[PDB]
């Protein structure tokens, strides 16, 4: 998952950094926007 | 149980119908002999010649 962000500094290591990374990569909902097969058909 | 099923992430989905994903395998092979002939015609047995 997503780690926790709640830390101190000296815990925000480089593990902690590259798992913020690889959830990012793993692969979308927006409240005010439509989805992304609505706007390229648009295009 | 909640700290084990808190352990891996959440995909939404768009709708409420079934869901897949593709699985794929190679292109490389190898194909199995059925039986094997001479010039003429007859099938090469077992106890036959070169």
């Amino acid at each position: 998952n997503f780690p926790r962000q709640m830390l101190p500094f000296s815990k925000k290591t480089k593990q902690w950094r590259k798992d913020c990374l690889l959830w990012a990569n793993q692969k979308n909902y927006s409240l005010v926007r439509k989805s992304v097969i609505h706007k390229k058909i648009n295009y | 149980l909640d700290t084990f099923l808190n352990s891996f992430p959440t995909r939404e989905f768009e709708d409420d119908n079934e869901y897949y994903w593709d699985v794929i395998g190679s292109s490389r092979r190898n194909i199995p002999l059925v039986e094997a002939r001479d010039e003429n015609g007859v099938v090469v047995a077992a106890n036959a010649a070169n």
